[PDB]
């Protein structure tokens, strides 16, 4: 048997650290990589609940994670490709005109 | 029983020794035989799109999957709530389909 | 001494404050994201720690 | 609970709306007819107002685990409605300067509104978080329709990167509810826990990483710094959807959700929201008074006013007006934003590029465009609290709400935050009145579908200003629309 | 099983790393699919087969190669961001790696504070969830369709070309 500590441990160890990914890297790829891993942490979890309580309820909760992840993904990578069409690079730092 | 437990070693083994045989083709390829001693382009997003496009209903897929090993057990009402689903997929398969999102050439 | 209304000089403060405040808190404002998404990781951090100190 | 006869029409906004986004997308297949489209979805939109009739005579059910549909569900039903239509009336006249795919923008639109319905009958974690999502993915689409300008560019990313961000906090927030309840229902959160044993440390945890992301959403500070960059990027006609709708559809959720669940009565939660609030209240006016955007200014704004919101929801364990100070004050909230929003929008439009989003534009206004100077002027009233505007009544509401709590710190910032509000509104306001004698301005539109968002403008000034005298007919409507507690 | 989650765990922890620090977007994205096959075997080990095969089916098998087509399609790599190797320079990930261990930290305390009879392992099965999704679920299921739906029309809005051509030229705005 796993405890369901250590599960939850590991989904947090990958969340914070895909955190730290998308705070870190100045490319908008690296920073969409890293909520990538975020979201499929928080979506390890839901498992890790549902297999401690024995429902559906956790893959299901999984099911309505990756299809956001999916969505978010596609929508995410389509400004990255209007980014580069327009301005050639993928700096966050200068998509930053809006200000105080 | 020892059957599951001997179909658990089967599978395990099984996948070590498929992967374990293409590395050794790849290694022996290396060591068998000599050896001579010696940006301003990309490609069109309609590759993005198929491939988003493909993500969104391999995603879609998912849901039909589920209910067609529980069609019995979900009963009509799933198979109308199914319908709805299958109904609005096709929908914006038409949408792409007329505006032209879905034809490689122009 | 009191020919510009000291008193009312006085109850001006509040003003002054308020100006040079908005001034610092818009300096957060910066356009940067990837300090926008940092805003978040400290805001987390501050809310949950609150609330085992406050359990 | 499954679908019976009498549960499906309790759904009728949901089915409507959700048909009306179908119907539309094989109308754009059919044929590209911005008129046509755009009448499809307003005519969806409206049959679902309507239906909400036939839902209130049905009477309180609970459809199905996820979704329960009373008083509040219809009232914050009609509230995403209303706002929905006006941004539609609001983005035709634009839209008709867009030289580009114009029908997708109304295909959000109904689907955005989707979203917020289905946060109003939201009585499970699955529905809070589909709903969300459901308002917001549309959102990352039209903060960036004008995906040519950079602004609208800047916005999309900002918004789509930060709203990814927050939705793996709550979704890691729920997770951890789930491991420590068992049950992703409102009502079992914080159940099993027994008597102060309510502040269990995991249940707690998922509540903070479940706030990050509501607060986010709700423009709370710390979660606060994309609101001006985001409101000032998106297309007008999509910002008057970002200030009403999506905040109202998510602040009436988080009211159920603390309303329902056990673990509401929380002091350290309420005591967290309470530093929230007092900040949000605080920072959102200092970061306007000196602001020369009208877009940015409105941001700010929207910070403070939800932050007189979250008082009522931290006096909700304690009395009963804390749902009804809600209702009327973001009826208020609404009918004030779709005025001061939709004359930016008007100003705006047809799309001619970048929108008139600077104070400057706006110097004159009444010289040129005396009826839309007029409902400003009324708006910026309401929005600063004015006696004689509805605006006021919503924090009449907040103030008592308050009092009756005992909430005397926050009730104080409420004083100081309005007086240090009044500052940059009536600055806004007087400009109207002066002189500029460069006309920069452009010539408006002429065609019925512009006047008709002047209408609404107008209508929700009138509204404003007789609600604003007299409040009871609302009032009465807020007390009838109660949770099914 | 045990050693299952933990081997899985750890490599999962391992690729991730790499991930966050590498310089080449591709083996970035590799790194993501192995720690995708690891989380896929932790989920077998606790009994959520549906959800293990999903992990790598539109994790590992769409949402990925999604993200390996626009790294294809833009070539990127060697830009001069992932040429500074400006996240390597501590003064860059410190802050930044400190506010994320005291928020693991600050979780971890609460995750050890909760009950946990630990978790068996027994099967939930596919047909389970979709008898759950096709019934109590009936209203996700429908709206999850909406969600995807918006996914594709944003996408196709702002990710459409408007220059023909399997091959374009990057050009300062897409001037045509
Ligand atoms: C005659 C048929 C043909 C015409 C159809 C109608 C045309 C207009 C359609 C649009 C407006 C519809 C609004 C419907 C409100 C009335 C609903 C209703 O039935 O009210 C009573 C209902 C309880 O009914 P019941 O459960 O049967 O009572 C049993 C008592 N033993 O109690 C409730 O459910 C409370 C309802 C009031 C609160 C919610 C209101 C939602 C709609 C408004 C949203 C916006 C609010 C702000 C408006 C500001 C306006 C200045
Ligand atoms: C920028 C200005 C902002 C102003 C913000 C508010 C400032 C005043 C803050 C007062 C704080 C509370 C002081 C008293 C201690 C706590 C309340 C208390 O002990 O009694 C509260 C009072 C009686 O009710 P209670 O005792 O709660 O219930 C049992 C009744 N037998 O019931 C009450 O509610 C009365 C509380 C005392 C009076 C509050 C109203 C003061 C009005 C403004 C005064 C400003 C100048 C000073
Ligand atoms: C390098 C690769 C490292 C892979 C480590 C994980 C696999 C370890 C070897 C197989 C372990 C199988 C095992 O422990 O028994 C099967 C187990 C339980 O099966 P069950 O029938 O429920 O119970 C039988 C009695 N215990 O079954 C389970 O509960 C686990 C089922 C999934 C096992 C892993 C699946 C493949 C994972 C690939 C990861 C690749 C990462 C790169
Ligand atoms: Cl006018």
């Amino acid at each position: 048997m796993i405890p369901l500590q250590h599960g939850l441990i590991l989904a947090a160890i990958l969340f914070v650290l895909g955190l730290t990914g998308l705070v870190i890297r100045r490319n908008l790829l690296f920073m969409l990589i890293g909520l990538e891993i975020m979201i499929n942490a928080s979506a390890l979890a839901f498992v890790v609940a549902g297999s401690y309580w024995g429902q559906t309820d956790g893959q299901v909760m999984y099911i309505l994670a990756i299809s956001l992840a999916a969505a978010e993904a596609s929508i995410g990578l389509a400004l990255l490709l209007q980014l580069h069409r327009r301005r050639q690079n993928l700096n966050i730092d200068s998509v930053s005109e809006m200000r105080g | 029983s020892t059957e599951v437990i001997a179909h658990h070693w089967a599978f395990a083994i099984f996948l070590i020794v498929a992967i374990g045989l293409c590395c050794l083709m790849l290694v022996g390829g290396w060591f068998l035989g000599g050896r001579a001693r010696a940006a301003r382009l990309r490609l069109s997003a309609k590759f993005y799109l198929v491939a988003m496009f493909f993500v969104i209903f391999d995603v879609e897929a998912l849901y039909l999957f589920a209910w067609s090993t529980s069609i019995r057990e979900s009963g009509w009402v799933g198979f109308v709530e199914a319908a709805i689903f299958i109904f609005v997929l096709l929908a914006g398969l038409v949408y792409l389909v007329r505006i032209g999102a879905l034809d490689w050439t122009p | 001494l009191l020919k510009r209304d000291p008193l009312n000089s006085m109850m001006n403060i509040p003003a002054v404050l308020s100006r040079f405040a908005g001034k610092g808190l818009l300096l957060s404002e910066n356009g940067y994201l990837r300090w926008y998404v940092a805003s978040m990781s400290i805001g987390a951090v501050v809310v949950l720690a609150l609330l085992m100190v406050l359990r | 609970m499954t679908i019976t006869p009498q549960n499906l029409i309790a759904l009728l906004p949901l089915l409507i709306v959700g048909l009306t986004v179908v119907v539309v997308m094989l109308s754009i297949a059919w044929r590209r007819n911005h008129f046509l489209n755009a009448t499809l979805s307003v005519i969806g939109l409206n049959a679902a107002l309507v239906s909400l009739w036939f839902v209130g005579q049905a009477g309180a059910m609970d459809v199905t685990p996820l979704m329960r549909v009373d008083g509040f569900a219809m009232l914050y039903t009609g509230l995403v409605l209303l706002a929905s239509l006006a941004t539609c009336t609001f983005a035709y006249p634009w839209l008709e300067g867009y030289n580009d795919n114009k029908d997708e923008f109304y295909l959000l639109v109904l689907i955005a509104a989707l979203g917020g319905i289905l946060l109003a009958n939201a009585n499970h974690l699955a529905s809070l978080f589909l709903g969300i999502e459901l308002i917001s993915l549309p959102l990352f689409g039209l903060v960036g329709y004008a995906f040519r300008q950079k602004r609208s560019l800047e916005a999309s990313i900002k918004y789509t990167i930060l709203s990814a961000a927050a939705s793996s906090f709550l979704l890691f927030g729920m997770a951890l509810v789930y491991a420590q309840s068992g049950d992703l229902s409102f009502v079992a959160l914080g159940k099993n826990l027994g008597d102060g044993m309510l502040n269990e440390p995991l249940l707690l945890a998922g509540f903070g990483l479940m706030i990050v992301g509501l607060g986010f959403k709700l423009s709370l500070v710390p979660f606060h710094l994309w609101t001006p960059d985001v409101y000032q990027g998106a297309p007008a006609p999509v910002s008057t959807f970002l200030a009403t709708a999506s905040k109202i559809a998510i602040f009436g959720v988080v009211m159920r959700l603390f309303l329902y669940a056990p673990v509401g009565d929380s002091e350290a939660i309420r005591v967290v929201l309470a530093i929230i609030a007092f900040a949000s209240i605080i920072f959102g006016n200092l970061m306007a008074l000196s602001q020369t955007n009208i877009k940015r200014l409105l941001g700010y704004s929207s910070i403070s006013h939800l932050g007189y919101l979250l008082v009522a929801l931290i006096a909700l364990q304690t009395g009963e007006m804390s749902m009804e100070a809600v209702g009327v004050y973001l009826a208020g909230y609404l009918f004030s934003s779709l005025g001061a929003f939709g004359v930016v929008s008007l100003m705006s439009s047809p799309y001619r590029g970048p929108d008139a989003d600077s104070l400057f534009s706006y110097r004159g206004l009444f010289w040129h465009r005396p009826i839309l100077a007029a409902v400003m002027t009324v708006m910026m009233l309401s929005l600063a609290g004015i006696p004689m505007t509805l605006g006021f009544i919503g924090k009449f509401y907040v103030l008592a709400v308050g009092v009756q709590a005992h909430l005397w710190w926050l009730v104080g910032a409420v004083v100081v935050g309005s007086a240090i509000g009044l500052y940059y509104y009536l600055r806004v306001a007087v400009s109207l009145y002066l002189h500029a004698p460069e006309q920069p301005g452009r010539d408006a539109p002429s065609n019925w579908q512009y006047s008709a968002g002047g209408i609404v403008v107008l209508i929700s000034a009138l509204l404003v200003l007789v609600l604003g005298v007299w409040p009871q007919p609302l009032i009465s409507i807020v007390r009838l629309a109660m949770p099914l507690m | 099983m045990e050693f299952a989650f933990y081997i899985c765990g750890l490599i999962a922890i391992l690729a991730t790393l790499r991930v966050i620090t590498h310089t080449n977007p591709v083996h970035a994205l590799l790194y993501l699919i192995i720690s995708l096959l690891a989380i896929s075997g932790v989920f077998f080990s606790l009994g959520a087969y549906f959800a293990g095969a999903l992990e790598i089916i539109v994790y590992a098998g769409a949402i990925m190669v999604l993200f390996v087509f626009v790294v294809m399609m833009l070539n990127l790599g060697g830009s001069e961001i992932e040429q500074e190797r400006q996240w390597l320079k501590p003064q860059v990930w410190i802050g930044p790696a400190i506010l994320s261990a005291i928020m693991l930290v600050v979780i971890v305390y609460a995750i050890l504070g909760v009950n946990d009879q630990g978790i068996d392992g027994t099967p939930i099965s596919a047909k389970a969830v979709g008898i759950t999704l096709f019934g109590p679920y009936v209203l996700a299921v429908e709206l999850a369709s909406m969600l995807l739906l918006a996914g594709l029309v944003v996408a196709f809005h702002v990710g459409r070309e408007e220059r023909a051509g399997e091959v374009l030229s990057n050009r300062k705005d897409d001037s045509a």
